[PDB]
């Protein structure tokens, strides 16, 4: 029981942009639509109700309109800050039933491409002494957000115990990602060196951390 | 308006799930309180709501399971899901919610009411042929005012609060002017965890990465920040990270290596 939205759309910077919402006559065609922003870490943001009205702080950039059982979110001239989920949703037979969209993801094309910064940090004698260790190799600030992370033990690679996260957008709407290899105190002091690289488009940085070095 | 939700960040399988919203700024009587939730990677999905009448709607596809009432002295509602799995587990919305049935007749047709004298009529000169037919009731549904949202996972596991271990500066996370620390929190459960730096003094340059399932069940993240190099052996830098499903909050201060 949703409302049919496209998975996925995209458009560069300035570009008009719309997400469709189509449904039935016991639902959209009831004729109060509304319209929801998810940015990730934020709560939900009403930004269209009743079809067409917009709600407080919403820019008029953002329209809406129903044609009978669907409804359509346009963005006007696409701006950066509108990168989010977008849901639809309507009342059926009830008031208070309602039925939110499938969710739409709204990608913002046009920033400069940007190259990784990394880091790699060894475990801390705080996590040495518990008898643990985790090398931590922080990726950040790169565009397109796609990256690869490989691991090596001196100069073999490294076949398991390694986690690597999604990459996710930061506050400056770069992305960063976080890769992690477990190993016991004694696989750490038993290497010379091991080395977490990146691959984004065509570089590769490989930073190198050693027990001996600290 | 303020809408605040509370309740267990944990609940086994086959339990109930209960939750409590407190609201401020507005009247029980005047609004109605809904609930809405979203599961992870999926869509929003109504529960249900409670209207300033005291009457009750829900989703049907949930109501068997599915109670929510209110306390308007207290200003509180409250949601009940029972007979839990873990395609509940999702971030719970307490919301305020605009609730109305309008009734009309069609385009051209209209009320009896209306064409001078409860049912729609086409032709209001010839009322001996018209047809009578029954009013098709419209209905008004938008959230108003959302929440933060209190995240609930359904697990058979049981809570760990973290351990927190510094990612200490050196050489080698130097970019000249710059330096990068961080802290590590380890092994917690369930989600989520948030990490601010020197009580929320220190809020540019830091990022807090998603977290890891590893393969024990348990969540790990990090939080880094990048900070003046030359500030390094003046300024202190603590990262605080609170995990409220063990209502542990964990101070680190992060020291440079001497490296």
């Amino acid at each position: 029981a949703v409302l049919n939205q496209p998975s996925s759309v995209s458009g560069s910077l300035g570009q008009r942009v719309s997400i469709t919402c189509s449904g039935s006559s016991s639902n959209v065609g009831n004729g109060y639509v509304s319209w929801y922003q998810l940015i990730p870490g934020s709560a939900p943001r009403t930004l269209i109700y009743g079809d067409t009205s917009r709600a407080s702080g919403v820019p008029d950039r953002f329209s809406g309109s129903r044609s009978g059982n669907t409804a359509t979110l346009t963005i006007s001239s696409l701006q950066a800050e509108d990168e989010a989920d977008y849901f639809c949703a309507s009342a059926e037979d009830s008031s208070s039933n309602a039925v939110f969209g499938s969710g739409t993801t709204l990608t913002v094309l046009g920033q400069p491409k940007a190259a990784p910064s990394v880091t790699l940090f060894p475990p801390s004698s705080e996590e040495l002494q518990a008898n643990k260790a985790t090398l931590v190799c922080l990726i950040s600030d790169f565009y397109p957000g796609a990256v690869t992370v490989a691991w090596k033990a001196d100069s073999s690679p490294v076949k398991a115990g390694v986690e690597t996260t999604t990459p996710s957008k930061q506050s400056n709407n770069k992305y960063a990602a976080s890769s992690y290899l477990s190993l016991t105190p004694e696989q750490w002091k038993s290497h010379r060196s091991y080395s977490c690289q990146v691959t984004h488009e065509g570089s590769t940085v490989e930073k190198t951390v050693a027990p001996t070095e600290c | 308006v303020q809408l605040q939700e509370s309740g267990p960040s944990l609940v086994k399988p086959s339990q109930t799930l209960s939750l409590t919203c407190t609201t401020s700024g507005f009247s029980l009587s005047d609004k109605t309180v809904g609930w809405v939730r979203q599961a992870p990677g999926k869509a929003l999905e109504w529960l249900g709501s409670i209207d300033t009448s005291g009457r009750t709607g829900y989703n049907p596809g949930l109501k068997s399971r599915l109670d929510i009432t209110k306390d308007n002295p207290k200003r509180q509602v409250s949601l009940s899901l029972s007979s839990v799995t873990t395609a509940d587990s999702a971030t719970y919305y307490c919301t305020t919610v605009h609730q109305q049935t309008r009734k009309g007749c069609p385009d051209g047709w209209s009320f009896g009411w209306d064409c001078g004298f409860e049912d729609c009529y086409d032709d209001c000169t010839d009322i001996l042929s018209s047809q009578t037919l029954s009013p098709t009731d419209t209905y008004e549904f938008h959230v108003d005012a959302w929440g933060q949202g209190l995240l609930v996972t359904v697990s058979s596991a049981s809570t760990k609060g973290p351990s927190v271990f510094p990612l200490a500066p050196s050489s080698k996370s130097t970019s000249g002017g710059t330096a990068a620390l961080g802290c590590l929190v380890k092994d917690y459960f369930p989600e989520p965890v948030t990490v601010s730096w020197n009580s929320g003094a220190l809020t540019s340059g830091v990022h807090t990465f998603p977290a890891v399932l590893q393969s024990s069940g348990l969540y790990s993240l990090s939080s880094v920040v990048t900070v003046p190099s030359s500030s390094l052996g003046t300024q202190t830098y603590i990262c605080n990270v609170n995990h409220k499903p063990s209502n542990t909050k964990v101070d680190k201060k992060v020291e440079p290596k001497s490296c």
